[PDB]
RNA sequence: CGCGACCUCAGAUCAGACGUGGCGACCCGCUGAAUUUAAGCAUAUUAGUCAGCGGAGGAGAAGAAACUAACCAGGAUUCCCUCAGUAACGGCGAGUGAACAGGGAAGAGCCCAGCGCCGAAUCCCCGCCCCGCGGCGGGGCGCGGGACAUGUGGCGUACGGAAGACCCGCUCCCCGGCGCCGCUCGUGGGGGGCCCAAGUCCUUCUGAUCGAGGCCCAGCCCGUGGACGGUGUGAGGCCGGUAGCGGCCCCCGGCGCGCCGGGCCCGGGUCUUCCCGGAGUCGGGUUGCUUGGGAAUGCAGCCCAAAGCGGGUGGUAAACUCCAUCUAAGGCUAAAUACCGGCACGAGACCGAUAGUCAACAAGUACCGUAAGGGAAAGUUGAAAAGAACUUUGAAGAGAGAGUUCAAGAGGGCGUGAAACCGUUAAGAGGUAAACGGGUGGGGUCCGCGCAGUCCGCCCGGAGGAUUCAACCCGGCGGCGGGUCCGGCCGUGUCGGCGGCCCGGCGGAUCUUUCCCGCGCGGGGGACCGUCCCCCGACCGGCGACCGGCCGCCGCCGGGCGCAUUUCCA
RNA sequence: ACCCACCCGACCCGUCUUGAAACACGGACCAAGGAGUCUAACACGUGCGCGAGUCGGGGGCUCGCACGAAAGCCGCCGUGGCGCAAUGAAGGUGAAGGCCGGCGCGCUCGCCGGCCGAGGUGGGAUCCCGAGGCCUCUCCAGUCCGCCGAGGGCGCACCACCGGCCCGUCUCGCCCGCCGCGCCGGGGAGGUGGAGCACGAGCGCACGUGUUAGGACCCGAAAGAUGGUGAACUAUGCCUGGGC
RNA sequence: CGAAAGACUAAUCGAACCAUCUAGUAGCUGGUUCCCUCCGAAGUUUCCCUCAGGAUAGCUGGCGCUCUCGCACACGCAGUUU
RNA sequence: CCCCGGAGCCCCGCGGACGCUACGCCGCGACGAGUAGGAGGGCCGCUGCGGUGAGCCUUGAAGCCUAGGGCGCGGGCCCGGGUGGAGCCGCCGCAGGUGCAGAUCUUGGUGGUAGUAGCAAAUAUUCAAACGAGAACUUUGAAGGCCGAAGUGGAGAAGGGUU
RNA sequence: CGACUCUUAGCGGUGGAUCACUCGGCUCGUGCGUCGAUGAAGAACGCAGCUAGCUGCGAGAAUUAAUGUGAAUUGCAGGACACAUUGAUCAUCGACACUUCGAACGCACUUGCGGCCCCGGGUUCCUCCCGGGGCUACGCCUGUCUGAGCGUCGCU
C-alpha cells in the first residue's frame, strides 16, 4: 500500500472536552469531510494498521541439495502407477509407466503429429480430462487475469528441442521440460508427488548422467550422488511375517477382558 | 527492558531508515540487462576477446593473501620494454598497460614478460585493409579463425 | 499462448481499448463474416460491414433466412440497423433494432473500388499463407 | 593649443550572440532544527536528518594518486559482496562507527601553464565566387578590419621530454560532399500503415446461448494459432486478435562499396648534449563546525607564513635518525550506478466503491476560509429504450385499467435489496416494566404418516407353476501357485580369469621431464594407485527379477449331460 | 424451533478494582469498518538437508520469460561468513599422557631406544557369559529348543569426584640450547585467574515462542522546531475627508 | 500595538493562524474480534531519583530428557508420627 | 498310536478380523472449579494462490429471507421452501489487511422523546369585488391604523453581482 | 372481540448492508529520458446550429493544411458530398496558425500613458486626425561608432 495513503490530510485532535472522542479530526471547512476522523485504522479514510511494505521478505531460499533431493523424489514417484493414478492422471491404458518414446518425437513440428502420438500412447484421456476440467475460477481472481483454470496434463521431458516444444504447446495441459533443467514446481505440482511423464530415449538415458547412480557420482552436477535410504525393505508386511521375526515373539494376548 | 540472559545488542534503527530502504526487485532485470549489454559489446568487437585486454599476473599484498596471485590492472612499462612492445601500441593490440606499477623483483618481471611473449605468439593481427602489408597475419590464420575468445584471455591459475 | 511482450491480455486494458476505440478502429472491430457462397468466391473469411450490404441476421430473435439490406452503421453503439429488423414502439412508430455485426452474415457486398482492393489484398495474404504452409 | 599614439573608463533602440523562469524522483553546493532516545537533563542522540536557499543532467557527482601498503607487495573513479556492527568514538552511557586487503560489475585514458624551439607559423569578424545549406560548413579569392608579443598556434607535460648523430624498416590516416550496393538479431535494427487458420455443422434447452448430446481418433475442423477481449449466458473455430526466420507498403536509422573535394611527407629503437613543475599555496598557530579518526579526519575564519636532493603521507604529541611512498596549490574524460517527477509500455498469491489514490463519476470539482490553506460526497434499469401509445379520475402531483419486457415482485438515484425503524394483515397474550434460565402443560405452524406399518433379509418344509443346468467328462482360452531351479534369461555376496585394464573412463600434492608438443613451467601422452566393466566356472541369498515346459488348482467360453438334478417366480 | 400459561430460579453488560446490580465510568438502536503487524538482531525449542564441515550470496553461464522477473548449472563451490582453539591489556604463547628398557647418581631432575596410546573411582539403560533348575507317557542314555535365571563381565549417554594438558599470573628452584654467549632463548616443581582441551557438531534452510530496535497492538496530550498568511476585527501613529 | 486590563493582533492570545518535522513522547485513561480441551498464578524478595513503573528471585505453563517397575521377583523421596 | 484342503472347532503354533484410515481400532482404572496466564485440538469460520474433485451451475451460482426438517458440547454445518438472476464450492497444501458489543470508537442510517418545545419584540385590522380548481395572506376599490421628514420617505458610498 | 401495548410470522414501506460485477487505483518491472525570450509552466478570457460542465482548441478558436485510412457523424436538425472521387469519418501530424497576462520586455497595471520609423484613409509631408504595420526590458560577451580624463607619452 502507498506510503502516503491515509496521511495526506492535516488533522489535529479536538482535545477532550467537546464531547466527541479524541480522534484526529479533519481541520475546518464547509464540507462533509470536516470534523470526521483521520489516520486511525478504525476511521473511514483512515490508514490501515501496519501498512503492507514492499520490503516484506517475499522470496525464500532453499538449500541446493534439498531441492535436488526433492526432484529425485518427484522423479522417483513418476514411476509407481499407484501414485501417478492417485494424482488423478488417467493412466489406465498406458503401456509402461516410465513411458519412454522414440526420438523422432524431437522431429515433430505440428500439433497434429503431437496429438496423434499421445493417442497412440493412450495418454490422450489425460488431455481429454484436462479439456473437461476447463472452467471459470471462483472469486476475485477472475478480475485479475486468472479467469480460467484447468488440470495439469502429461509432462514431456525432452533432451533437445528440435521442434518438439512447438508441437506440444497448443495441446492443453502439457508442459515440456528439458532434462538438463528439471523443475520441482512442474514435476510435483501442488507440492504433490505423482505426475504422469512421457520421456524421450535421449532424455531418459541422460538421467543417470545428470543425477548419478548409487555407485557413480553425478558426472554433470560436480559433486552429487543420490540420497541414501533410511530403510531398505520398505514393505514391512514381508518383514513382520518372516520366519526370523515371528520365531522370537511372545504369543499375542487377544482375549478382551471387559469390566 | 532486558529479561534474563541474552545478547545486550544495539540495532541501528534510530535514524529514518525506512526512507532509505533499498529493495532488490531489480536484480533479475539487472542481471539480464548486464548480460544483454555484454553480448552487444562482444558483437561490436568482432573477433576480439570479449574479456577485454590481456592483463598481468600479480601478487596480492599483505601476509594474508601473499601466496595467491591475481590478474593485475595492466603491464608495467619495464615489462613492455623487455618484451619489445611500444607502450602506446600495446593498447591497440589488446594489452593492458598501467604505468603506475613499480617493478621490485626480477621474478615477477620475467613471468610477466613471458606472458606478453606468449600473447604475441598466439595473436592474429588483422591487416588494416583487406590488401595485406607487413605484420598482418596470413589469410590462412584468419579464415580458420576470426573467432572470439570466451572467458578471460590466457587465464591465470595460481 | 501469446508471447509478444508488448500486447496485453488484461481484461481492463482490452476492455478500455474496446469501449474507447476511435471510429476507424471500430470499423475493423465491426466486421462480420461473408456467406459460404462468397467465401468460396473471394477467398476471404470476413469483411468490415458497411452502409448498404445485404445481410442475414444469424442469431437472436430476428434470426431468419431473410436477406435484408443494411441501413446504417452506428459505430458509437457498435451496432448495425437492418431493413426489416424493426420493432413497433408503444405509439405505433417503428424503430430499427440494433444487431451486432458479428451475429450477421453478408450475402451481397457493396463493391466499390476500395472494397475490391481490400478483398484482393486479403485473398493474396491468405494464398501466401497457404503456399508457406505447403 | 592643436594634432597623434596608447592606458583606463563612459554612452548607444549601434552589428551579431548569449543569460533570465519552470520542473524537481534521482544529482551537486550551502544552510540546518526540534520533537525523539538517554526511563530526569545540559555533552551525546535524533542528524549534516525535516524545513530553508542556490545550480544541473539524462544521469549527476567522482576520476587517472602529494593512493594503498609494509607484502614475494598492489595501482584512477564509481557500484555490489565482504571486511563489520569490526578498529575507533562516546556523561566509554544511551548509543554511534568507517577504511585497507580479497572476490566480482565495468574498465580508458588524457590535456595545459611552465621550461624551450619555430619571421604569430594562431584566432575572430568583414566582402566576392563555386559547392553545401531544417544541427551555418567547406574550398577559393581580396593591401578589407580587428584580436594577439601584458603571448595566439605546432611540437611537448613527469609514464619523462627536447635537440643531435648514425642501427633498422617502410610510407594510410582523416574529414566536406556526391552517389551506389547488401534493409542490417528475436531471431528484418527503429517507427508508421494494411493484411493473413479453423463449425455459426447437426439435434435439443433458452428471452437470448458462447450451454447440453452428437459428428470417420473425445467426438467434426485449425492448431508455430486452446493469450485476452468483444458479441442478448460459459466461444480455439462469430468478430477483433493470438502464433509464425509470416506477407506487402511507406519512412528513418545504422553500417558496406565507388567517385570527387580538400587536408596529410605524419616511424621505431641505440649513443650523446640539454630541459624540467602551479604561493597568500603548503606548513604552523588558532578559534568554530565536522568526523570512527582518538595530544586536531575534513572544512573554515583570523594571525603567522615557507622550501627546492624540496614538499606531502607513512592513524599518539616531540627531537634525532635511516627506509618506503607519492608529486600537491591548473584542467577534461565514457562505462557498470541512481531515479515515489515525465513520456510510453508490461505484469501482479494487492484493493474491489466506508476498500483501492483526495479522486472508478463534469475532483483538486462543489464547498469553506481575508489569506496561507483546507477539501468532500457521488459507480450498477434492461439483452435491447422495447423508457409505459391509448381510455379514465383528478387543478395537478398522483392513481385505476391498457401495454413493453423472461421479468417493472427491473419504471429513469431503476441489479441484488439485510438490519434498526415503521404500516398493516393473521395468531396469541396482557394489574407487580420488560426480557431471561430449568421444568412441564395448552395452542398453533408445518413435517412424517397409516385409509394395517405389521418392517424386511437368510436357510428350511410343503403345495403350485418355470426354464435350463450345475455334478461329470471332452475341446479351447486365461489366471494362480509349485517345486525338479529341470532348461534358459535375471541379479546379490564370494572366489578364478588380470580377463575390460591400451579394444573402461575419471580422480590423485602417486611417479617419469628415458616420451611427444608448446613455451624451469603449461598441455598431451606413458607408468602407478583408487574407482567403475567383459569371460566362464563354482558356492550361496533362488531374492515379486523374468521366461519356457511339466504338474496341481481355479475361473470363463464352447461342446455334450433332459431331468429324484437346475435355478427362477408367486 | 412460533406463541401462551404456570411453579422454581434469576439484579446489566463491558471495565479498573481488596470489593460493582451500584448513588463508579462507557453503552438510544442497526449496518459496514475497526486494534499484537511487517523488517532487522538475538536467544531457546522443533522439522528437514548435508556433516568437520556447511553455506549462498554477490556475480557469471543457460532465452524472446507465455507460465520466468522463476527453474537449472558454475576449478566461480568458495573470495568470504559461521564452524573446526584457546588465552592474554599487550609483546606473545597455544591443548599428552602413560608405560617399559637403557644411559646421566632414577636425583619423584636431565638425555637415548621399544610398547601402548586420550587417564582413573562410583553410579549407569543396555549387551555378553552363565552354575543351576523346569519338564518330556516308564528306567537310563542323550544331542536339540526354549522359559526363568543365582552369580559374574564389558560398560553408551549423563552425573558426581579425583588426576592430567593449554593461556594468563604468582611463588620456589635447578639444569639445558647456539651463526650471532646475551639485560638472548628454552624448559621444571607447586599454587592460583580463563567465556579453555580431555576422539568433533556444526553450517544452511524452515516453523514457533520470547526479548528488543523501529509509527511497532489501536486511539489519546500540555508542549517543541522549520517555513509561510493575516492590522476586512481590534491596538497605536500618520495622510485626506465628514459630523456634533 | 497597549492612558497598562496581560488588554488587543479577523468569534482564537500569559505568545495568532496555516502547512510540515508528526503516526512527536506517555511509568497514565479507554479498547483489543470464534469454539472446546488440559494445566493454572501473584500482590512477597533484594536493587532502582524506586513508592500508579521496572530489575531480580519466587509462584505458572510448555517442551522434554534420564531412570524406575505388576511382566511373583523395587530403590529413593516426604509441610506426618515414632 | 495315521493326514486339519479337513480336528470340526473354547484353541488350533497349516492360514488368518465383521476389526487393521496402525495419525486406526480395542480394553481396564482413575479423575473433571477457574481470573491473569500458558499449551493442545478444531471434518470451526473468512478472503486469495499451487494441486485435486471427468465437482456443482440459466432444467438457476452467489447473496438474501424463512412458526419447514436435521446434525454437532460448541465454533458452526447440512438439507426443504421462497427470492434472486451468474457464477460457486469439497478435499490436500501454501498465504494473509482473517472472526467485534463495547474503544465519550469511525462513516452511514433509524427510533423514543413528539405531532411535543415551539412559529409571543417594535399598537391593526375590517368590508366588498376581481382573478382564479382553490383566497385569512394576491390585486383593485372603500374604511380604520401606523412611520410622522434624526422616516418604514426620496438619493448615493463600500459590499453584492444580474439581485 | 372491543382501544392500547407486547410477541411472532405474511405482505408493504423506510433504509441501502450483502452478493455479483469494474474503462479506477496500489505495487513491482522494462524502454526512452524531451520545457523556456523562436515567449515555458501556470493563469485569464474567448471559440459549437442548438452546449452549461468536463474535455478540445485560439479570432483560421469542438479546429486549417498535409499524410494514412476508406463511409460516416449521429441527441435533433441540417446538410454536404456523386464514397469509379485528395474522398465522409477517424488516426497520425512534417506544413501553417497560435487572443491576453505570465521569466514577461516601451513605461505603468487603470487596462492608463507613451516615444521613434514605414504604409492606407487624412494630407496632397500640413502637420494635425483616424486606422494599420515594425521597433522601443535588464544583464552580459565579441566587434562597431561617438566620446571622457592636471592617466602615461610623442610631434608641434
Ligand atoms: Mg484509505
Ligand atoms: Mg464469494
Ligand atoms: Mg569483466
Ligand atoms: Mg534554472
Ligand atoms: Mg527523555
Ligand atoms: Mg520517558
Ligand atoms: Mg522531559
Ligand atoms: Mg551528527
Ligand atoms: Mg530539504
Ligand atoms: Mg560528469
Ligand atoms: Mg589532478
Ligand atoms: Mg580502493
Ligand atoms: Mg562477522
Ligand atoms: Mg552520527
Ligand atoms: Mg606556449
Ligand atoms: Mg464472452
Ligand atoms: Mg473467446
Ligand atoms: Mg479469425
Ligand atoms: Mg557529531
Ligand atoms: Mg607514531
Ligand atoms: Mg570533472
Ligand atoms: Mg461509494
Ligand atoms: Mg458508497
Ligand atoms: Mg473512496
Ligand atoms: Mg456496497
Ligand atoms: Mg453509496
Ligand atoms: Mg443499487
Ligand atoms: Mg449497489
Ligand atoms: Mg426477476
Ligand atoms: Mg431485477
Ligand atoms: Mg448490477
Ligand atoms: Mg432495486
Ligand atoms: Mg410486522
Ligand atoms: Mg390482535
Ligand atoms: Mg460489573
Ligand atoms: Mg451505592
Ligand atoms: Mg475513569
Ligand atoms: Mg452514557
Ligand atoms: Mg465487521
Ligand atoms: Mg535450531
Ligand atoms: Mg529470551
Ligand atoms: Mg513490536
Ligand atoms: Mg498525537
Ligand atoms: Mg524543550
Ligand atoms: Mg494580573
Ligand atoms: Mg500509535
Ligand atoms: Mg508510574
Ligand atoms: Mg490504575
Ligand atoms: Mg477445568
Ligand atoms: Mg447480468
Ligand atoms: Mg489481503
Ligand atoms: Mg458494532
Ligand atoms: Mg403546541
Ligand atoms: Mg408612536
Ligand atoms: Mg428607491
Ligand atoms: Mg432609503
Amino acid at each position: 500500500v502507498s506510503e502516503l495513503a491515509g496521511h495526506q490530510t492535516s488533522a489535529e485532535s479536538w482535545g477532550t472536552g467537546r464531547a466527541v472522542a479524541r480522534i484526529p479530526r479533519v481541520r475546518g471547512g464547509g464540507t462533509h469531510r470536516s470534523g470526521q476522523g483521520a489516520f486511525g485504522n478504525m476511521c473511514r479514510g483512515g490508514r490501515m494498521f501496519a501498512p503492507t511494505k514492499t520490503w516484506r521478505r517475499w522470496h525464500r531460499r532453499v538449500n541446493t541439495t534439498q531441492k535436488r533431493y526433492a526432484i529425485c523424489s518427484a522423479l522417483a514417484a513418476s514411476a509407481l502407477p499407484a501414485l501417478v493414478m492417485s494424482k488423478g492422471h488417467r493412466i489406465e491404458e498406458v503401456p509402461e509407466l516410465p513411458l519412454v518414446v522414440e526420438d523422432k518425437v524431437e522431429g515433430y513440428k505440428k500439433t497434429k503429429e503431437a496429438v496423434l502420438l499421445l493417442k497412440k500412447l493412450k495418454a490422450w484421456n489425460d488431455i481429454k480430462k484436462v479439456y473437461a476440467s476447463q472452467r471459470m475460477r471462483a472469486g476475485k481472481g477472475k478480475m485479475r487475469n486468472r479467469r480460467r483454470i484447468q488440470r495439469r496434463g502429461p509432462c514431456v521431458i525432452y533432451n533437445e528441442d528440435n521442434g518438439i516444444v512447438k508441437a506440444f504447446r497448443n495441446i492443453p495441459g502439457i508442459t515440456l521440460l528439458n532434462v538438463t533443467k528439471l523443475n520441482i514446481l512442474k514435476l510435483a505440482p501442488g507440492g504433490h508427488v505423482g505426475r504422469f511423464c512421457i520421456w524421450t530415449e535421449s532424455a531418459f538415458r541422460k538421467l543417470d548422467d545428470l543425477y548419478g547412480t548409487w555407485r557413480k557420482a553425478a558426472s554433470l552436477k560436480s559433486n552429487y550422488n543420490l540420497p541414501m535410504h533410511k530403510m531398505l525393505n520398505t514393505d514391512l508386511s514381508r518383514i513382520l511375517k518372516s520366519p526370523e521375526i515371528q520365531r522370537a515373539l511372545r504369543a499375542p494376548r487377544k482375549k478382551i477382558h471387559r469390566r | 527492558a532486558p529479561s534474563r540472559n541474552g545478547m545486550i545488542l544495539k540495532p541501528h534503527f534510530h535514524k529514518d531508515w525506512q526512507r532509505r530502504v533499498a529493495t532488490w526487485f531489480n536484480q533479475p532485470a539487472r542481471k539480464i540487462r548486464r548480460r544483454k549489454a555484454r553480448q552487444a559489446r562482444a558483437r561490436r568487437i568482432a573477433p576480439r576477446p570479449a574479456s577485454g585486454p590481456l592483463r598481468p599476473i600479480v601478487r596480492c599484498p599483505t601476509v594474508r593473501y601473499h601466496t595467491k596471485v591475481r590478474a593485475g590492472r595492466g603491464f608495467s612499462l619495464e615489462e613492455l620494454r623487455v618484451a619489445g612492445i611500444h607502450k602506446k601500441v600495446a593498447r591497440t593490440i589488446g594489452i593492458s598497460v598501467d604505468p603506475r606499477r613499480r617493478n621490485k623483483s626480477t621474478e615477477s618481471l620475467q613471468a610477466n614478460v613471458q606472458r606478453l611473449k606468449e600473447y604475441r605468439s598466439k595473436l592474429v593481427l588483422f591487416p588494416r585493409k583487406p590488401s595485406a602489408p607487413k605484420k598482418g597475419d596470413s589469410s590462412a590464420e584468419e579464415l580458420k579463425l576470426a573467432t572470439q575468445l570466451t572467458g578471460p584471455v590466457m587465464p591465470i591459475r595460481n | 499462448m501469446k508471447f509478444n511482450p508488448f500486447v496485453t491480455s488484461d481484461r481492463s486494458k482490452n476492455r478500455k481499448r474496446h469501449f474507447n476505440a476511435p471510429s476507424h478502429i471500430r470499423r475493423k472491430i465491426m466486421s462480420s463474416p461473408l456467406s459460404k457462397e462468397l467465401r468460396q468466391k473471394y477467398n476471404v473469411r470476413s469483411m468490415p460491414i458497411r452502409k448498404d450490404d445485404e445481410v442475414q441476421v444469424v442469431r437472436g430473435h430476428y434470426k431468419g433466412q431473410q436477406i435484408g439490406k443494411v441501413v446504417q452503421v452506428y459505430r458509437k453503439k457498435y451496432v448495425i440497423y437492418i431493413e426489416r429488423v424493426q420493432r413497433e414502439k408503444a405509439n405505433g412508430t417503428t424503430v430499427h433494432v440494433g444487431i451486432h455485426p458479428s451475429k450477421v452474415v453478408i450475402t451481397r457486398l457493396k463493391l466499390d473500388k476500395d472494397r475490391k482492393k481490400i478483398l484482393e489484398r486479403k485473398a493474396k495474404s491468405r494464398q501466401v499463407g497457404k503456399e508457406k504452409g505447403k
